[PDB]
């Protein structure tokens, strides 16, 4: 300051400052930006959902917000042209085919630990725009003289005291000495209380019984306490080794760590595994009031998904009586296989309202005055109140997150008050009335701004919409926990001063059931993180293998490649406050996500750039690793017996079913022993069991005696319970991984024709024809094998069947000039452009024919429920052969109009074998003499008749002979 | 989208503190509401002589364009949607060739709706001339004319659903207007200001949210062409036309229904598997349908419309009520008439279970497209009988297509080449196969409330309001001639793609398996569609609206078999092609004895008269060139012969067969239960033809718990509170149930029955399972049935894969059936209205299909025309060649006209005419020696009477239309072609203010 003091400048910067804090202080009253025009009032979600890179692309802006019959398709299609040259049948043409292959996105709550840490800090980054004007920029100057001027001391007499106990009671807990804990005057931590609750209350599609049995409840209708909200879990479950798919990565790697919440949702899950489970009900009882390490769980399976929980209590009036019902959230699974979790509104909270009117606050208690919120009492309770314990609360996922954001605000039990409204109100929070007046109301007028709102809206959308495809022959991704910050409820100026009544463009009553922002914050987590899977299906190792050290492990495995992880640099962070510290494994998503749209990065859509700038960090290493929760460990059709990896891929089996993406790729046990790295190819997978202390005769497990005891698939379990087998394969070329269907139809290059040539990976003329080869032949169906020369670590023969795509064309592991495709399996089958495989071998390796490929690829929604037919059109091996060169012969040549000589098409590629008796061989002796012709008699008996209307009868007959005694002599 | 609308992001500043005036009067958008009329009114008049200007059937009309600030204004607000570009507009262009041949079948078709199949015919009288020379001085023997009518008869296709139309939302002002509000009352006012009248307040934006499902908005050219689909579907339904009916009534009274195969009064041939089935039906008087069989001995089944569509609803679906999902779409006002003819297409949803029209009437619902008349948008609905016929049922798809594409005149014309799609050409010659084509159906994805756009745009009369007027029965009677003129087209080639796949693929029987045989035939269409698109890119265009996979379109196979340019058939973008189904299953024959076929000696060499009068004289199904028991006989090999495959064994015929006995447990209590409705179910008809896959995928979806399977098991008694699941259905295996097995009447004696009750699709419909779900269950009960009567006839149970089931295996290769050879005779004869046309030129000597100078045609047209002709004079004419074939023409051992393939060079050799009325035409004195034989043709067109006809067209009614309407201004003053148009508000910005209260947080003092 005494250098600016004495530069010629220096006083005017000084005149400026000072004169500008001056005045900006007079009325802070009159401050806000929400309110500036139609766009920034309402916070600037009007157009976020859909980018235009994604437009194109097609989504619909319908927003992926699960909704009763809600799927998400993307799928990609390629036409590939072959034009065949010495063809088996006359010669010439090509022969153009078309497929479609269909990803299946989730979008749900995501698992993965939530490392929010909250602590109150004091700073004006986010906070109010009151409080922005209250306190000068920089000259630091007392100002309680002009606040006084604008507000009324009840608010702050009192407040100051509620900041002073606050204070205390979290010195309690950290046992902190309280010098260094600072009164809030953050709001994202508001901002995120009750907005969470928003976004869970309008994007959770309700049931209520309406009548008789459970309904729906229309986008306008009451929700009651009785509302069951199931909410899309970002997994999928099956039948097959994978029950269910991705559990958190981390859930399965050796040693956890975890928390009191994951415990008894991670043991939940695995519950709903056994092929005959429907709703986990995990209920959760008996929590005391100085702490609780005394937690009843139980587990009630129903085995049929809609007999989802009940509770016999209506909102609970104090939380001490809410605390007694104690707070239950089923788990029950699905249709299309999106595991849904369901809870009911008197859960979420307890009954705040407590309304006590217009006097100066009493001695102890929060109070909200809330301006013209008329008759939204139920609204407002339901945004604002101690999660049902409001204590230590159990729910899985965020509201978890939220219980304990709240609580760290107040202690169990300080009880709030609601005034402004009269003495008492109903619940029903019929829904706008929850986000017209409720969500929207409630922080436009507190003129709490963007920057706060925006992270909220980021955050949650991180947490509730984490979207992992569906790959189940093998696992997902295994989403990565994030790394988030978020100080308590109380706030300065939202918690107890005055609610600001003046709009600026658009007002809070106009903004309906909050589309924009619920499909705006459902959307920026899927779009951003939809890439990082994607992301991780486009590129792996570039040899396919990875590398083992000794005694290694999967998951340790998985730590050491991370050090040759690449990712794409940040650039232009103005936005987030000096928050921007790393560990060098924290990439922001957004990293990812200019990787594949690259064209997001320039600043032109809030999607990358709110995303950017105020998005959870993740975390990076686990990120590979996929975990799915499977039956059984050690019987897998596709173990690929350790050795492999030890004297090297001799074999590799790639066998694609009729339908979907998906390979199921082979994987090595993966703790096997050695002295040097071997390099594996091309999966590497553990199988590791967990044993749970045992239920009491009903469901008890005391939350900390629940202790978790890894062993391997070598290790004894008849002692140590179990719920549970974990499985996690980490992958290199993603073929035949769900993904690549991911990287295709979101970042790949599509609606452009390339040649064999262009897209194979191989590099002499000679050796591109033969993966082109590879696949063409896999699509009909019998298997083709790439048989290499020993040397080199690649894996002696790489085979595949079934109906593989192009762009996996591009996967497959090289082949450069030692090695020739070879038919595994010879035997000839009717097929589909072909038959006698091996003539195909032959017909690829004269360059007689070549395939190019376009594809375009579109993401879907599909919201109704729809049935597919597929059918292969297939030609016979008998008579494939035979059907001589029509063409040049010169009798078929003259029967057929002149264009379809022509032109260049053909039925099949190549001939096939094996034809039964050639003719119409019919032993003489069977044909008749036709008699001698009759030669007078009239032919009104045989000449066609001519055409006259009506229709008439036919006369014949049979008897039905008893069906049972032939029956009995069986079927069929 | 990349950008936040230009009207949300403007701001009232720079400001002053004199900045008086209010938020809403700046900021204002620039909207110039009235938008020009665009189009011209009439048809019009001759200046001289005043008579009016004709062009047939025809009604044009004026539509409205709008300003340009206007759209501009749509444009910042519809940020961020997806509206498809234009579809291209093309005529089809055709090569030289066929060109002559597609103008002339194009210039008069005149359909004559008899029992169930579309008729044509081109009456002819034919001059037979017989070209032969002597040392350059030519001579000619014509005796007499032959009258005959070629008539082609069109039979609808099998069709199931399974593709879903992508969304993006079809374009237009209706539309764009639709998609801003629901945009606005889901994400509240400021994602777009008020957008329409009656959106204003709240309680009219709460009634407007209840109904209209979230995903909900505009795909109307989508669900127009599936609409028209249903009524031309329901025209050959109620086709005298002057037919009144109740709806129940209409639904009670048995026309024919369309089934596959023709039968003859000893024999039947190449009926599907569906087909098959209900012959027994008709057979044993089990069901209730009996199988008949039109002139020419076509095919034909007798059930209630009601029984083939609709079976399987319990009695809570009626009329697609709101908030199902469904289109529910805004019926115009009119007199009750039109108004239940809507309610009755769509009537208690009605699955796709296929007689060969039943189809029709069932794609309207399938899709969704579910009219409405209750609720605020569309009249009051109309009593249960009011009786809609074939008038008011064609003022339905007239005003269908008025309001519908916004007069847009693609869309329309592209719906056509889909209608035309749906018809084959029929079978009637006694083994025709060749027939291995079906439409597969898309059913819309996007689901909308139809009267929530005119609920909300209404100022004043609480209805929609779209008026019909008796102009849009105009627009419908020409609609059904565009669709018949161009279904000429269509028909044409998919003949021509047949024949392609028949002379030059190779077609193949081993041990006589049929669809076998067939399935080939498939195969190769399903590759000579494929190469239409002509580029790998373009396809992807041309796909863009639907998200089926690209399964190819079916007029593809036509846009192949014909010229070829695949623009005009289905466009670059082209909402709603149904693509390719497999509906190849089987020919399977029967006989008056239960037989074989006698396969008949002709030795070839030495052609006599006598032999082949003997041929004639025999009768036309049974005879059958070549026995395929063993051997795989081609048509290079055995080219033109009937290779008949004697009884069907257990193991052909398994994928197929429904019944087996291999189940495992919980599947065994599903596949009991399964059996026991088949068992005793009287009157059940068949036509899904459903597979062993159907079972084995319904029976395993149905066993595992999912909520859907479920709800079913506790519906259906089985399962929660069962005690006997273990024994009591787990080891009773058919075969030991008593008393009646083909009754639903069950003694308290009976021992042994699996469940003591039986439940009917309506108690399990009535427990809730989607109709879906009970129709497919339905379905293959139905089927069970289927199947259990061919067990107990066939010579087992198929306890041996080889049992001998008592119909047959009898193809007809190289040989193309009646309806394809009267298909080419009527084209071929629409060219040689007076041209000679000499056909076979030196009969002997040389091929018979042969392409020479003059031609006009390709040449199986001109041998088709020529099989026609000696049809019906009394001819039988063999063509022979050396090796070891020999097959007639124009009589023929199959029966009536059919010219055979040459993948082998056929020769002439000798004409048998049966019955002597001594006055013959030249032909048989031309093959002793070698010559040519032209023939004049004289055709007149099959025109029926008015009460049989599908499209009727008012050559009068031009009067109405021409004039141009106008409106002249007398007193000078100025009204250009101007007005007024929905116009929208925009955003604005408002500052709103509450209304002060002193709590005791504020200052005050």
């Amino acid at each position: 300051a005494t250098q600016m003091q004495q530069r010629d400048n220096g006083e005017e910067t000084l005149a400026n400052i000072k004169h500008s804090a001056r005045s900006e202080l007079k009325d802070m009253n009159v401050s806000g930006l929400a309110g500036i025009n139609i766009q920034a009032g309402g916070y600037d979600l009007t157009g976020l959902s859909l980018t235009d890179e994604l437009i194109a692309q097609g989504l619909s802006n319908v927003g992926l917000l699960p909704f009763e019959h809600s799927r998400v398709v993307l799928e990609l299609a390629e036409a590939i042209t072959v034009t065949a040259n010495n063809t088996d049948m006359g010669g010439s043409g090509q022969y153009c085919e078309q497929g479609a292959w269909r990803a299946w996105l989730h979008v749900g709550l995501n698992m993965a630990k939530h490392h929010v840490r909250i602590r109150s800090s004091a700073a004006m980054d986010f906070g109010t725009h009151r409080m922005m004007a209250c306190d000068p920029a920089s000259l630091d100057a007392s100002t309680i003289s002009a606040m006084s001027r604008n507000v009324t001391t009840a608010t702050m007499n009192a407040v100051s005291r509620e900041m002073k106990a606050m204070k205390a009671l979290a010195a309690g807990r950290s046992r902190m000495s309280q010098s260094d804990i600072a009164d809030n005057n953050d709001c994202r931590g508001f901002a995120f209380g009750v907005l969470s609750r928003m976004v869970m209350h309008n994007s959770a599609r309700r049931h209520g019984v309406v009548n008789g049995r459970l309904q729906e409840l229309g986008e306008n209708d009451a929700s009651t306490a009785d509302t069951y909200l199931t909410w899309e879990l970002a997994c999928a479950h099956g039948k097959g080794e994978v029950a269910i798919t991705p559990v958190p990565a981390a859930w399965l790697d050796p040693e956890a760590q975890l928390t009191g919440r994951e415990r008894v949702f991670s043991e939940a899950l695995a519950r709903l595994v056994d092929p005959d489970v429907g709703c986990v009900h995990v209920k959760i009882d008996g929590v005391t009031q100085n702490a609780a390490e005394n937690a009843r769980v139980h587990y009630a399976t129903r085995p049929d998904p809609m007999s989802w929980l009940d509770d016999n209590t209506g909102l609970s009036a104090d939380s001490n009586a809410g605390r007694i019902s104690g707070e239950h959230y089923t788990l029950w699974k699905g249709r299309h296989s999106k595991v849904h979790l369901t809870i009911q509104l008197k859960q979420l909270y307890h009954r705040m309202s407590t309304t006590a009117a217009t006097a100066e606050p009493r001695a102890d208690s929060i109070v909200y005055y809330l301006k013209g919120f008329e008759g939204l009492g139920a609204c407002a309770e339901f945004l604002l109140a101690n999660s049902r314990f409001g204590h230590h609360s159990f729910l899985p996922g965020v509201f978890g997150v939220t219980a304990d954001v709240h609580e760290a605000a107040y202690a169990q039990n300080q009880a709030l008050f609601l005034a402004g409204i009269g003495d008492r109100m109903p619940p029903a929070t019929f829904t706008k009335a929850q986000l017209a007046t409720a969500t929207y109301a409630l922080m436009r007028r507190y003129d709490i701004s963007e920057r706060t709102c925006h992270f909220a809206i980021t955050t949650i959308g991180h947490m509730v919409a984490q979207t992992a495809v569906r790959d189940l022959n093998n696992g997902s991704l295994s989403p990565l926990p994030f790394r988030v910050n978020l100080s308590p409820f109380l706030v300065q100026g939202v918690q107890f001063w005055d609610m600001n009544d003046t709009e600026g463009s658009v007002s809070v009553h106009d903004m309906g059931i909050g589309k924009e922002l619920l499909t705006a914050t459902y959307a920026l987590g899927a779009m951003a993180s939809l890439a990082h899977v994607c992301e991780q299906g486009g590129t792996g190792e570039e040899m396919s293998a990875i590398e083992v050290s000794r005694f290694t492990d999967v998951h340790t495995v998985a730590t050491d490649l991370f050090r040759k992880v690449v990712m794409t640099e940040l650039g232009d962070l103005k936005l987030r406050g000096s928050e921007v510290t790393h560990s060098s494994q924290e990439a922001l998503f957004a990293q990812k996500m200019k990787a594949v749209w690259s064209s997001m990065a320039e600043g032109s859509t809030r999607l990358y750039n709110l995303n950017q700038a105020y998005g959870p960090f993740v975390d990076v290493q686990l990120a590979r690793i996929r975990s799915s929760f499977v039956r059984d460990i050690g019987a897998s059709r596709q173990m690929m017996d350790a050795s492999a990896l030890i004297k090297h891929a001799q074999n590799v089996t790639y066998d694609w079913p009729q339908n979907e993406s998906g390979c199921p790729v082979q994987f090595i046990a993966l703790p096997v022993p050695s002295t040097i790295t071997h390099y594996a190819t091309p999966a590497i997978g553990t199988e590791r069991w967990f044993a749970t202390t045992r239920l009491n005769a009903a469901g008890s497990k005391v939350i900390s005696e629940i202790r978790w005891t890894n062993g391997l698939n070598s290790d004894d379990r008849a002692g140590v319970h179990v719920f549970a087998y974990g499985r996690s394969t980490i992958v290199s070329s993603p073929l035949g991984c769900a993904e690549a269907m991911a990287a295709m139809v979101i970042a790949g290059e599509h609606k452009v024709v390339r040649r064999h040539t262009s897209i194979a990976r191989a590099q002499s003329a000679r050796t591109a024809n033969i993966v082109a080869g590879a696949v063409l032949g896999a699509r009909n169906g019998d298997m083709m094998t790439i048989i290499r020369p020993s040397t080199s670590v690649a894996s002696s023969a790489v085979h595949l069947r079934g109906y593989i795509p192009m762009a996996a064309m591009n996967m497959l592991p090289i082949t450069d000039g030692d090695c020739d495709l070879v038919v595994a399996d010879t035997r000839t089958r009717p097929g589909r452009m072909s038959t006698s495989p091996e003539a195909h071998r032959r017909g690829v390796l004269a360059s007689d024919y070549h395939v190019d490929i376009a594809t375009d690829g579109n993401i879907r929604h599909v919201a109704r429920e729809v049935y597919t037919v597929a059918d292969i059109p297939t030609v016979s091996e008998r008579v494939s052969g035979l059907a001589l060169r029509p063409y040049e012969r010169s009798c078929v040549r003259d029967a057929s109009t002149l264009h379809s000589m022509l032109c260049g098409a053909v039925p099949l590629l190549y001939g096939g074998g094996e034809p039964m008796k050639l003719g119409d061989n019919t032993p003489v002796t069977n044909r008749q003499a036709l008699r001698p012709p009759e030669y007078n008699r009239n032919p009104a008996l045989r000449m066609p008749a001519r055409f006259q209307m009506g229709t008439t009868a036919c006369a014949f007959t049979k008897a039905l002979g008893d069906v049972r005694a032939q029956m009995e002599l069986r079927e069929g | 989208m990349s950008a936040p609308s230009d009207q949300s992001q403007e701001t009232r500043s720079p400001t002053s503190v004199g900045n008086t005036v209010a938020a809403d009067v700046q900021t204002s958008v620039h909207d110039k509401p009235t938008g020009e009329l665009k189009g011209s009114d009439g048809t019009g008049i001759h200046e001289a002589t005043g008579l009016p200007i004709d062009k047939r059937g025809e009604v044009p009309t004026v539509q409205l364009e709008r300003t340009a600030e206007s759209i501009a204004k749509m444009m910042d607000l519809l940020r961020s949607e997806k509206f498809t570009a234009a579809a291209a507009d093309a005529k089809l262009m055709l090569q030289q060739e066929f060109q002559n041949i597609v103008a002339c079948a194009k210039n008069a078709p005149q359909m004559t709706v008899n029992a169930g199949r579309f008729y044509l015919g081109c009456n002819s009288t034919t001059a037979i001339i017989a070209g032969d020379t002597a040392d350059g001085y030519e001579i000619e023997y014509s005796g007499k004319r032959i009258e005959g009518q070629c008539v082609v008869a069109l039979e609808p296709l099998t069709i199931t659903l399974s593709g879903s139309t992508s969304s993006t939302q079809d374009n237009s002002d209706s539309a764009k207007l639709f998609a801003l509000a629901v945009s606005q009352v889901w994400g509240g006012a400021s994602t777009v200001g008020i957008v329409a009248p009656m959106l204003q307040t709240v309680a009219q934006e709460q009634t407007f949210r209840a109904r209209v499902e979230r995903d909900s908005g505009f795909q109307h050219h989508a669900a127009l062409t599936t609409v028209v689909t249903t009524i031309v579907g329901w025209l050959m339904h109620v086709g005298d036309s002057a037919a009144k009916r109740s709806r129940d009534g209409w639904l009670d009274h048995q026309t024919d229904f369309a089934v596959k195969g023709m039968l003859t009064p000893h024999i039947a041939s190449g009926m599907d598997w569906a087909g098959v089935q209900t012959y027994s039906a008709s057979a044993m008087e089990t069901t209730t349908d009996r199988v008949r069989a039109d002139y020419a001995g076509r095919m034909v089944v007798h059930s209630t419309l009601r029984k083939q569509t609709l079976r399987s609803r319990g009695t809570g679906d009626t009329t697609e009520t709101e908030n199902s999902g469904r289109y529910l779409l805004a019926l115009p006002k009119c007199d009750a008439g039109v108004a239940a003819a809507a309610l009755a297409l769509t009537w208690g949803k009605p699955k796709l279970g296929g007689a060969g029209h039943a189809n029709l009437t069932a794609v309207m619902s399938e899709a969704g497209v579910g009219y409405i008349t209750g609720v605020n948008g569309t009249r009051a609905t109309p009593h249960a009988d009011t009786v809609f016929g074939r008038e008011e049922l064609v003022y339905l798809l007239g005003f269908a297509l008025r309001h519908m594409a916004d007069a847009q005149e693609q869309v329309i014309r592209n719906v056509l080449a889909q209608v035309a799609s749906l018809f084959r050409p029929a079978a009637c010659s006694a083994h025709e196969w060749m027939n291995v084509h079906g439409a597969l159906m898309p059913k819309v994805s996007r689901p909308m409330n139809e009267p929530a756009f005119r609920e909300v745009w209404n100022v004043a009369n609480s209805s929609s309001d779209l008026q019909m007027i008796d102009r849009d029965k105009l627009n419908g009677e020409h609609f059904l001639r565009q669709l018949a003129q161009q279904i000429t087209v269509n028909c044409t080639g998919t003949a021509m793609a047949i024949y392609q796949a028949v002379l030059a693929g190779p077609t193949g029987i081993t041990d006589g398996d049929t669809t076998r045989l067939q399935k080939d035939l498939y195969h190769h269409l399903f590759q000579y569609a494929t190469t239409t698109y002509a580029d790998g890119v373009q396809v992807m265009q041309a796909n863009t609206r639907m998200a089926n996979k690209m399964v190819p379109p079916v007029n593809a196979l036509a846009a192949w078999g014909l010229g070829s340019s695949m623009d005009s058939f289905t466009g670059p973008h082209c909402a709603y092609y149904f693509g390719l189904a497999d509906a190849a299953d089987g020919c399977f024959y029967s006989t008056t004895t239960g037989r074989t076929l006698s396969v008949y000696a002709v030795d070839v060499n030495h052609t006599s008269s006598d032999s082949y009068l003997a041929m004639a004289q025999l009768e036309p199904g049974l005879i059958a060139t070549a026995t395929g028991t063993g051997s795989t006989i081609t048509t290079n090999v055995e080219a033109a012969g009937v290779v008949d495959g004697g009884l069907v064994t257990e193991g052909h015929v398994s994928l197929y067969t429904t019944i087996s006995a291999q189940w495992n447990g919980l599947q065994r209590e599903v596949y009991n239960w399964l059996l026991w409705h088949a068992c005793k179910t009287e009157d059940s008809s068949h036509a899904d033809i459903v597979g062993a896959e159907e079972v084995k995928s319904a029976v395993e979806w149905l066993s595992s718990n999912s909520v859907e399977a479920h709800r079913f098991r506790s519906s259906a008694g089985l399962g929660a509170t069962e005690a006997a699941g273990s024994p009591g259905r787990r080891a009773w295996r058919l075969h030991h149930y008593d008393g009646q097995i083909f009754s639903n009447v069950i003694a308290d004696t009976e021992r042994h029955p699996y469940m003591r009750r039986l439940y009917t699709p309506s108690e399990l419909r009535d427990a809730r399972n989607d109709l879906f779900v009970v129709d497919r269950i339905w379905k293959i009960v139905m089927a069970m049935r289927a199947q259990l009567m061919l067990i107990s006839v066939q010579e087992d149970g198929g306890r041996h894969q080889h049992s001998k089931h008592y119909f047959g295996e009898a193809a007809a290769i190289g040989v193309m059936g009646h309806g394809f050879t009267n298909l080419f005779a009527y084209c071929a004869s629409t060219v040689h209205g007076g041209r000679e046309a000499r056909l076979i030129s030196n009969c002997t000597d040389t091929p018979m299909y042969k392409k020479e100078a003059n031609d006009l045609v390709p040449p199986m047209m001109k041998v088709a025309q020529l099989s026609t002709l000696l049809a019906h004079g009394g001819a039988w004419c063999n063509a022979v060649n050396m090796g070891g074939n020999s097959t007639s023409i124009g009589l023929s051992i199959l029966g009536d006209g059919t010219m055979p393939l040459q993948t082998v060079p056929w020769t002439v050799n000798e004409i048998t005419y049966l019955s002597e009325e001594g006055a013959r035409h030249g032909i048989e004195a031309i093959i002793d020696t070698n010559g040519s034989v032209s023939v004049k043709v004289k055709m007149t067109m099959l025109e029926p009477r008015q009460r049989f006809c599908l499209y009727d067209d008012n050559k009068t009614s031009s009067y109405i239309t021409a004039q141009e309407s106008r409106t002249a201004t007398y007193v000078t003053l100025k009204l250009g072609g101007t007005k007024n148009a929905n116009t929208i508000s925009g955003l604005v910005a408002h500052d709103y203010k509450l209304a002060t209260t002193i709590l005791a947080s504020t200052y005050d003092k």
